[PDB]
């Protein structure tokens, strides 16, 4: 994902574009973060999280914002992970989305 | 002789004065009616209405110019501004005319009022209309009618009754146009 | 999940009595009248033994629930009880005879 | 400001902030897929930026 | 307002509101607890129904569009105007515009009045009282 | 002790596909019920309107008849009607007449025994177990004509709607004791109907008050069994919402015990791992 | 529970505005043009609120 | 049925039984709705009892015995049977009974068709509508 | 909930049966003599499956 934001910001700031990204399922990021954070011996913190969830979430969505050359607006899947908006995945994750957009069957 | 004044609108006031003042006043059937008897008027030409009545159906609330009530003095027939009448009758056929049109319904036994505002309030158990009663069975039913006659008052009673309806509905059903 | 409709009588009487005797240990207090208005109550010994003896007997089973709410003991639950039903009618009639005509 | 993205949904009801991010709450085979490709499509073809 | 309580600033703040903020409190105390005794309208009482019109005016009352700040005599008035009479008119809907109505129809000069004493005098009371009657207001 | 409020859930959401099935259960038989009630209300008029309405009569013995439910998922009906028995029970004695109490339906005997069981004789159950009919109507009012009152009080709520059930009382009085006398309004205004009997007035308005004894309980044990099809309706909607309400805490609470478990077998292993190395 | 009938005219209007608003909300997407044969429609935002 | 999903879907599944088997999972997604409430026979919405007989009908036909691997044709021959309502005269605890009561019955011309057919062809499809007909299924 | 008026004399068979069955699937073991009071049976299987 951090690919995709150095593709979007070189369509954002060099071709002064507005931008379209899909974070295609960001509770797998955060599970490949979890697993490179579980990985290098740092001490798990909530549920099963890492230590670094916050600022390691908060540094992919931060670079996503408006600009004064262009814009990323980032439309992300968000997948809850026993249904539970009290689990600090989805926690941490809903305080950087702006609108939902629940699918139906 | 009368004095006791009661009466729904009385009832409320002393309802006020015993029972608790949280609660509303309970109901009464004069609440729920709106026809009444000494109300003038209520004819407006030849068309009086009727309230043909059955515990467990409503045949005929529209409004009709000649009802004939099977009573016990004989078969009679009520008009636009009929006498009040407190009527018992017998267990046979009442004639529905609206005019033109005839339809004939025969009932089981119950009584009939006519009320001073001319109109009628027809009250039997089971109003049998003549097309889903057989005349098949009715001398099979007189028969055993005919036959069992014990000494009993309530078997007499009861089987001089079953004589009655069943010889009402043969001479009700063989005389049909 | 079904209310109080479904209790039996005898259940009933023993929810009315808990409910009075839930509400009945609240009490204003003396500290509490800074952020209340409420005066505080010291309740004596006997006077707590004598309201809940007559609460659990039911020698108090005519009085509301809200009479036995913030009270000091059992005079002042009766005294409540006068208080409470007395605004139950007389709520009105203060169109006149104030002090807001122009002149005065 | 808002995000023109063309479907009537998701610009009336709940409409999509430029440069904010957005959630979709998908499943199986309700046609995430096809909301994708039409907003690439729709954003590519009127706001002129790609996609990614 | 059942969780929210502040203890320290109670018997601490503007008093012209607070002669009228304890009456406020008790009435959203009181539609709270009637509220939730009728979480679903069967049973009709007439009297518990003032309070279920009262509390339902007073929740539009204090509800406010965003970025608005109310100066305090701005709020005493619009508080006074509805934990008494004066509101009762409007059935829940147009206290929205009732608000600003009565902001705009009283004299602002009992603004002033209000915000520089602290308090609702008697001298001012009874001006509150005149001049809460006279309003146009658009619920009817 | 996570199995407790797993297991809970189970039981409180099958409660709730319970009363959500049962809600259409009561709804649906308050529409079946609703091809015959505005039927049975054919004759409750008529009566009415001949023999006027006269409740309050100092009549010296009278039967209150007091019909209720038979399966107890009321929810303010059985209990609203058992009050109401005593509070309209309370306001017609002035001077000590007999009374006999008689409930209808299963319900009745388990709560005006409390209140009135002196004056308490007969108490009829099982009346709804098929459907309502009126040979049941007129053996019950042959059972209370086995003794004889001076006059009849018919206690039964009006289905009106799905909201509003008004009790009512059903008047019907004695024919040569108290229904002719009654009348006597500047000689008699029932002398204006002329009568059309076999034998005298005296013993066809005995047949008259007897018929319209059967009738109004007829339409008495009807519209109770369709304002009780109504308002087990309206307690069987607020059962679903209590055991949504429920529910969705102890789902609440499950989340948060499930999170707390997680972290704190998590915390066991890190701290056996890190006191280790 | 009670029936289709049941419902007063305050209502059903809104009945019938709901179930041809909820119609209304869906779209054709010009990527499926290409298995669904009907071309796409990009609708703009002031046509949106205008004609809802 | 409820919990258990591919996520390839339809696009994959073997035409034929992909006739069968949209209507088959609606009706019983129709009827884990309506389940849970055949403990209340005696109260018949006349609709929801009719969905819910037929989910009696479609969840007690697809038991299997215990190694018995089925091919594909009479597996979708059993479906069509249950689903249109060819079995709706046989009771809900004898159809497991009434399976091989048609597919030991039916000739084996009509199988080979569907397996190398590919597809329910209407005139199969009008060809096994009069064949199911002259079976001996427990009916009473 | 309700307890056994509501199952329309079909499942109330299956209920009466199954508590038979319940009160059945009991034995009174030869060891187990002394805990209650009841001497032990060491019963066939022809006998069970005749039984059940």
């Amino acid at each position: 994902a951090l690919t995709g934001l150095t593709v979007a910001e070189y369509f954002r700031d060099i071709e002064g574009q507005d931008v379209l990204l899909f974070v295609d399922n960001i509770f797998r990021f955060t599970q490949a973060n979890s697993e490179v954070s579980a990985l290098l011996g740092r001490i798990p913190s909530a549920v099963g999280y890492q230590p670094t969830l916050a600022t390691d979430l908060g540094g992919l969505q931060e670079r996503i914002t408006t600009t004064t050359k262009g814009s990323i607006t980032s439309v992300q899947a968000v997948y809850v992970p026993a249904d539970d908006l009290t689990d600090p995945a989805p926690a941490t994750t809903f305080a950087h989305l702006d609108a939902t957009t629940v699918l139906s069957r | 002789e009368a004095a006791a004044p009661a009466g729904p609108k009385e009832f409320t006031e002393v309802w006020n004065k015993k029972a608790p003042s949280t609660l509303i006043v309970p109901e009464f059937p004069s609440n729920y009616t709106a026809v009444k008897a000494v109300g003038e008027g209520q004819v407006h030409g030849d068309a009086f209405p009727v309230n043909f009545y059955t515990p467990h159906s409503i045949l005929s609330q529209a409004q009709k110019d000649t009802v004939v009530l099977p009573g016990v003095d004989g078969y009679f027939g009520v008009k636009a501004s009929h006498v009040p009448t407190i009527a018992q009758l017998k267990p046979g056929v009442v004639e529905l005319h609206s005019g033109a049109e005839s339809e004939k319904f025969f009932v089981s036994g119950g009584f009939a009022f006519v009320h001073p505002n001319g109109v009628t309030d027809i009250c039997v158990l089971e109003a049998a209309t003549l097309d889903q009663v057989d005349p098949a069975a009715v001398k099979s039913a007189l028969a055993a009618a005919s036959a069992a006659q014990p000494t009993d008052e309530f078997e007499q009673a009861a089987n001089r009754a079953a004589i009655e309806l069943y010889s009402a509905l043969e001479s009700a059903v063989e005389a049909k146009a | 999940i079904l209310g109080m409709d479904e209790l039996s009588e005898e259940d009933k009487l023993t929810v009315a009595r808990a409910r009075k005797i839930q509400r009945f240990l609240s009490q204003p207090f003396q500290v509490a009248e800074v952020f209340t208005g409420t005066p505080g109550k010291y309740v004596d010994l006997a006077d707590t033994i004598s309201g809940f003896q007559g609460v659990l007997t039911g020698k108090y089973d005519d009085l509301p629930e809200m009479a036995f709410y913030m009270v000091g003991d059992i005079k002042e639950v009766k005294e409540k009880a006068d208080k409470m039903a007395k605004d139950i009618a007389s709520r009105k009639e203060a169109d006149n005879k104030k002090v807001s005509e122009e002149l005065k | 400001e808002i995000l023109v993205t063309g479907i009537k949904v998701v610009d009336l009801l709940a409409p999509y902030q430029r440069g904010g991010k957005i959630g979709l709450f998908g499943g199986a085979g309700v046609g995430k897929t096809v909301l994708i490709m039409e907003l690439i499509n729709n954003v590519a073809k009127a706001h002129g930026g790609f996609s990614v | 307002v059942g969780l929210s309580v502040s203890r320290v600033g109670s018997a601490a703040q503007f008093p012209g509101m607070k002669q009228v903020a304890g009456t406020l409190k008790l009435e959203l105390a009181q539609y709270r607890e009637v509220a939730a005794f009728a979480q679903f309208g069967s049973d009709l009482d007439a009297a518990t129904q003032y309070v279920l019109e009262r509390g339902a005016r007073l929740t539009e009352m204090l509800k406010q569009k965003q970025f608005a700040p109310i100066p305090i005599e701005r709020q005493t008035v619009a508080v006074y105007a509805a934990t008494k009479g004066f509101l009762d008119k409007v059935r829940v809907q147009d206290i929205v515009a009732a608000e600003e109505a009565v902001i705009s129809q009283v004299n602002p000069a009992v603004f002033k009045i209000l915000k520089a004493n602290g308090k609702i005098t008697p001298a001012l009371d009874a001006h509150l009282k005149a001049e809460l009657r006279k309003v146009k207001l658009p619920g009817a | 002790s996570n199995q407790a409020v797993k297991q809970r859930i189970r039981a409180i959401k099958n409660i709730g596909k319970i009363t959500k099935a049962m809600k259409m259960v009561a709804a649906s038989k308050m529409k079946n019920a609703q091809i015959a009630v505005e039927q049975s209300r054919g004759l409750v008029d008529p009566f009415v309107r001949l023999f006027g309405d006269f409740p309050a009569v100092n009549s010296n013995k009278s039967v209150v008849v007091a019909v209720t439910s038979d399966k107890g998922l009321c929810g303010g009906l059985n209990s609203n009607i058992t009050k109401y028995t005593r509070a309209t029970l309370a306001t017609t004695e002035s001077e000590g007449k007999d009374v006999v109490v008689v409930s209808i339906g299963d319900k009745g005997r388990s709560q005006l025994t409390r209140i009135e069981s002196q004056r308490y004789q007969l108490a009829i159950a099982d009346t709804y177990k098929v459907r309502v009919t009126f040979g049941q109507a007129s053996l019950i009012v042959e059972e209370l004509i086995k003794h004889n009152p001076q006059s009849y009080q018919i206690l039964f709520n009006k289905f009106r709607s799905a909201i509003s059930f008004k009790p009512t009382v059903a008047t019907i009085l004695s024919p040569d004791l108290l229904e002719k006398q009654l009348e006597d309004v500047t000689g008699n205004s029932l002398d204006a109907y002329d009568i059309e009997a076999s034998h005298e007035r005296s013993d066809v308005l005995r047949d008259l008050t007897e018929f319209h004894l059967g009738v109004t309980l007829y339409n008495a044990m009807l519209e109770n069994n369709c304002s009780e099809h109504a308002s087990r309706m309206s307690a069987m909607e607020n059962s679903t919402k209590s055991a949504g309400e429920m529910l969705g805490k102890l789902t609440l609470d499950y989340n948060r015990k499930r999170q707390a478990t997680i972290t704190t077998e998590l915390i066991e292993i890190i701290a056996g791992a890190s006191a280790l190395m």
